[PDB]
C-alpha cells in the first residue's frame, strides 16, 4: 500500500433498477432520496452528473 | 484563430510520479 494511486481493489456488488418508487440509491458515492424516471435531456459522451 | 473552442477531457491515466520537464519529437507552447 503506497502512496501511488490505487489501480486493484475488490469487486463491487450491483442490483436490480427500479423505477416510479422513492428510494435510496447509491451511483458512484451518489446517496439521496427521490423519485426515479427516464428524460429526454441528453447529456455529453464524458459528462456523468 | 480567433474562434471558441471547448477542451473536453480524454483519458486519465493515475502513476503518482513526479514530472518536472518536458520534451517533444511548427508548434506553440503556453504556460
Amino acid at each position: 500500500l503506497l502512496h501511488a494511486p490505487a489501480t486493484v481493489c475488490g469487486p463491487k456488488k450491483s442490483t436490480n433498477l427500479v423505477k416510479n418508487k422513492c428510494v435510496n440509491f447509491n451511483f458512484n458515492g451518489l446517496t439521496g432520496t427521490g423519485v426515479l424516471t427516464e428524460s429526454n435531456k441528453k447529456f455529453l459522451p464524458f459528462q456523468q452528473f | 484563430p480567433q474562434g471558441f473552442s471547448a477542451l473536453e477531457p480524454l483519458v486519465d491515466l493515475p502513476i503518482g510520479i513526479n514530472i518536472t520537464r518536458f520534451q517533444t519529437l511548427a508548434y506553440y507552447v503556453g504556460y
